[PDB]
């Protein structure tokens, strides 16, 4: 259907501000709006996003009210200013998605078949990206109905167009890693795959326990994919795997001395040109 | 490099260096012996008919080219004792004169070696040489030495061949050369920079 | 039934847990394997079988205490990797 | 089925089969999904049950070609039996790893020096890969092992298991999701 | 390149008078270019200072661009063309090295003066080099972690 989804950070601006701006109408929980992109091949690219007014009330899961017309004529006026953008989809800034949200997708289905939802969490406290992207699914199982109804996940990334990212890079003038290179290379990326990593497997021990007791509605299909994910892990201790691991990391090494020889001896020309160059300097002030 | 340097058998004059065109012939045929393997052997000193019709002249060389190749170990070493003894005596040779002798004779253990795998020594007696001493202590020394891989049994009097790949040789000759150019450099080091 | 490790099995062994000649197993594991329930490979000469991965299967709250512990102290080792690399790196980039 | 097997006759077969009016002949039905599927039995059975059906209903005419003519008789017949034998040697490449002569040949009821002379011309045709051994009778496929190989597929084992437990997740969180949000 | 103007009564002058009746030092920091001044500029409008208003918000949201997925950080990189992009390197390696010791035995042989120039035509051995180094170590110690790291973060 759709392979991945690439988002401009004009949205992440105007998703921020727009949720501090309702913040002075009213004790809202979240915000709702309209995202606006174009299509390329298998892949979604989303640009520019108004919002739309919203309510709700917690007194049941049942009572909510979106306004249609602020929508179709808004996206008139848009069209009239930019003709390339179409409507793509919507977004909201809950911090999980909620139970409502697949009978909201309802409503507007009707202006894009193919519409996406992107959550936006507007409070990071984590290492994780602060998009999700999920589309709309029929999926059959044997019993309890011919199909149930189910989002199910899209990859997300954000990028960036050639003069919003001079833009940005204006503003970004507080802070900066030090060297890209080996030292970026690394504390950029393995410290953070590992914290990442953990935090995966706190969460499914934290459901695991609240399936060994609590509510536990035991599901299958979990219990298969996890028996296929502890079938995967492979035996490290094998003669034959050391043997290769050794006839590979023996080799790799030979590369690191030749060019650390190399670096020594273009050094030590280097300050011989120094030394030379001061001798036969110094003696002219007598 | 010789070997190299001296394929001009067809642009070599009555030069006045060498007062004979045969002794040119002669000595880059003695470093063909050496420097060269069994393909190229075979390929270019045995087929160029220019130096084949000198060496029609020449009987002594003749035979102790064709005594290599043809595999006859019997006649073999006189030619080389007479070869040696002549260019003991001769200039530019004579400061290594032994060096080449002993490469020979192990080129020719190669030779053989490679083609079984658990031969006799005493065949070698009847066909490389008689006294099975001489022979078992040539090939201990040999053996000691690191070159010519093979092993030899004393109870059963067997030879045994094995095949080392080529990866643990070059590996000796690459730490030894970065150890002599490593002290090299940190020589260099110290003497500059009082 | 046999552990991850070790599943490794002999053709004796199948025939007197099918109780069927030894003869046959050969045509009874290419038929299982045929039909994807199960991967892996045979050794005729050996006459042994090394299976690879099985189907999955239902399993009760008894089961999955193991996952749980399998789980915790496996856990721990990220932990601990992620500890020790934060710190013998630490000035390359602080 | 004459054709040597090839990409275009292993597609050919899949177009051409499942014809709704081919049901009205179950006999080469069988055939094809006989050729179409694993390890099939040697020689006996398929010639028992098909060798004399080839006269009768009113469509013997090819089965006639097959068989009146001496010598298009005799060259098909042989062509049928080196497809059948062919087939057998693929898939027990496919299952097998190591084998002795002796089972093989008696899988391919006829002697261990017609199998191994059999399939002499097939390895040398660079289209299965064999290494057998006439001192001790064993025969294997197993190609050799090389270190870039080993570690490389140990890495794509890491990859999936990434994308696995990765994919966990997101289930699990709509799993609480339409449970305890209220 | 953002600018801020407005306009000035040209009544102002005809009294003599000049506008923006000044009090401190802080208007005078910046000074306009020529192409700026060649248009109208003082006689016309006058310029004002502009500053941007941050919240540390979006700043801690703004700043996740170009960060990426966990998982990227623990890949292999293919080892059968890490080898093959290594004894690529070595090639030129060899045939530079082979022409630095001209460049080494050149090093005076000439006036310096023009030493500049000899560069300009023809590239040099020795700068040339060391990038080569650079890209072979920094390649070969972080594929040599990985795989430790891999090979005990799982079983």
């Amino acid at each position: 259907a759709v392979q991945k989804v690439v988002v401009h950070p004009l949205v992440l601006l105007s998703v921020v501000d727009h949720f501090n701006r309702i913040g002075k109408v009213g004790n809202q929980k979240r915000v709702v709006g309209v995202l606006l992109g174009s299509w390329q091949k298998k892949v979604l690219d989303v640009s520019n996003s108004f919002a739309v007014p919203f309510d709700e009330d917690d007194k049941d899961d049942s009572v909510w009210f979106l306004d249609h017309d602020y929508l179709e004529n808004m996206y008139g006026m848009f069209k009239k200013v930019n003709a390339r953008e179409r409507i793509v989809g919507w977004y909201h800034t809950g911090p999980k998605l909620h139970k409502n949200d697949i009978a909201i997708n309802e409503l507007m289905k009707r202006y894009c078949p193919n519409s996406v939802l992107v959550i936006i969490d507007v409070k990071p406290k984590d290492l994780g990206l602060p998009t999700e992207a999920y589309i709309s699914v029929e999926e059959v199982h044997d019993d309890g109905t011919p199909t149930s109804k189910t989002f199910e996940h899209v990859t997300s990334e954000i990028g960036a167009e050639e003069a919003e990212e001079v833009g940005v890079e204006h503003l970004l003038r507080d802070i900066k890693d030090t060297t890209v290179g080996t030292l970026s290379q690394r504390i950029t990326n393995q410290v953070h795959g590992l914290k990442g990593l953990n935090s995966k497997l706190l969460d499914i021990r934290s459901y695991l326990e609240k399936v060994a007791t609590g509510k536990l509605p035991i599901n299958h299909q979990i219990i298969y994919q996890l028996q296929d994910v502890f079938n995967l892990l492979p035996d490290v201790s094998l003669q034959e795997f050391v043997k290769a691991f050794y006839l590979k990391t023996n080799d790799q090494m030979v590369v690191v001395y030749l060019a650390s020889l190399i670096r020594s001896v273009v050094a030590l020309h280097n300050l011989i040109n120094n030394k030379i160059a001061n001798r036969d300097a110094e003696k002219k002030e007598g | 490099q010789a070997a190299e340097l001296f394929l001009d058998t067809v642009s070599t004059f009555t030069s006045y260096e060498l007062m004979d065109y045969k002794t040119f012939v002669t000595y880059t045929v003695y470093v063909s012996m050496i420097a060269l393997e069994r393909p190229d052997l075979r390929e270019k000193v045995i087929k160029g008919a220019e130096i084949l019709e000198v060496l029609h002249s020449l009987p002594a060389v003749r035979q102790y080219l064709f005594s290599l190749y043809e595999c006859r170990y019997s006649v073999f070493f006189q030619s080389l004792a007479v070869v040696e003894q002549e260019m003991k005596k001769d200039w530019l040779f004579a400061p290594h004169y032994r060096y080449y002798v002993r490469e020979m004779r192990i080129h020719a253990y190669s030779q053989l070696l490679e083609s079984y795998r658990s031969l006799t020594l005493g065949y070698m007696a009847e066909a490389f040489g008689v006294g099975v001493e001489f022979i078992d202590q040539e090939l201990s020394r040999f053996i000691a030495a690191g070159r010519l891989h093979c092993k030899i049994d004393k109870v059963n009097e067997i030879v045994e061949t094995n095949r080392p790949d080529s990866k643990n040789w070059q590996y000796q000759e690459t730490i030894k050369k970065g150890d002599l150019l490593l002290n090299r450099v940190q020589k260099l080091s110290r003497v500059i920079n009082m | 039934t046999r552990p991850a490790n070790h599943r490794q099995l002999t053709f004796e062994e199948i025939a007197k847990s099918a109780k069927i000649t030894v003869n046959e197993v050969e045509l009874l594991v290419m038929k299982a394997l045929s039909v994807g329930l199960v991967k892996g490979s045979i050794d005729e000469v050996d006459k042994r079988v090394h299976m690879t991965w099985v189907q999955p299967r239902v399993l009760d709250l008894q089961q999955i205490k193991g996952m749980k512990d399998r789980l915790e102290f496996w856990c721990t080792d990220v932990k601990s990797m992620e500890m020790l690399v934060e710190h013998q790196a630490h000035d390359i980039l602080t | 089925i004459l054709a040597p097997f090839d990409n275009e006759q292993s597609d050919l077969v899949h177009r051409i089969s499942g014809d709704k009016k081919l049901e009205e002949i179950p006999k080469y039905k069988d055939l094809l999904k006989l050729f179409t599927t694993m390890e099939l039995m040697r020689w006996s059975t398929l010639v028992e049950d098909y060798g004399m059906e080839l006269r009768k209903g009113s469509l013997e005419s090819p089965a006639t070609d097959v068989f009146g003519s001496t010598e298009e008789g005799e060259k098909r017949w042989k062509d049928l039996k080196n497809r059948v034998v062919e087939h057998n040697i693929r898939i027990m490449a496919k299952y097998y790893t190591r084998i002795t002569m002796k089972r093989m040949a008696q899988l391919l009821d006829l002697s261990v020096d017609e199998s191994e002379a059999f399939l002499s011309n097939l390895v040398v045709n660079k289209t299965i890969f064999a290494k057998v051994d006439r001192l001790a009778g064993i025969i294997n496929f197993q190609r050799p092992k090389d270190p870039n190989n080993l570690l490389n597929d140990w890495s794509q084992k890491l990859n999936s298991l990434m994308s696995l437990v990765n994919k966990t997740t997101h289930l699990i969180a709509k799993e609480e999701m339409i449970h305890n949000l209220q | 390149v953002i600018d801020a103007f407005r306009l000035i009564n040209a009544n102002m002058m005809v009294l003599g008078h000049e506008p923006r009746q000044t009090t401190s030092n802080l208007g005078h920091l910046n000074k306009p270019s020529i192409q700026a001044l060649i248009h109208g500029l003082n006689r016309h409008y006058y310029s004002i200072t502009i500053n941007y208003r941050k919240n540390e918000l979006e700043q801690k949201m703004l700043l996740n661009l170009h960060k990426k997925s966990w998982m990227e950080g623990l890949t292999l990189q293919d080892y059968s063309e890490h080898c093959k992009h290594n004894e690529s390197v070595v090639k030129e390696m060899l045939e530079l090295a082979k022409n630095y010791n001209k460049a080494v035995e050149e090093e005076d042989k000439m006036t310096p003066e023009q030493l500049a120039i000899k560069n300009v035509g023809k590239q040099d051995p020795k700068r040339h080099l060391e990038e080569h180094v650079d890209v072979l170590m920094t390649s070969n110690i972080v594929q040599c972690l990985a795989a430790m790291l891999d090979t005990v973060v799982f079983k």
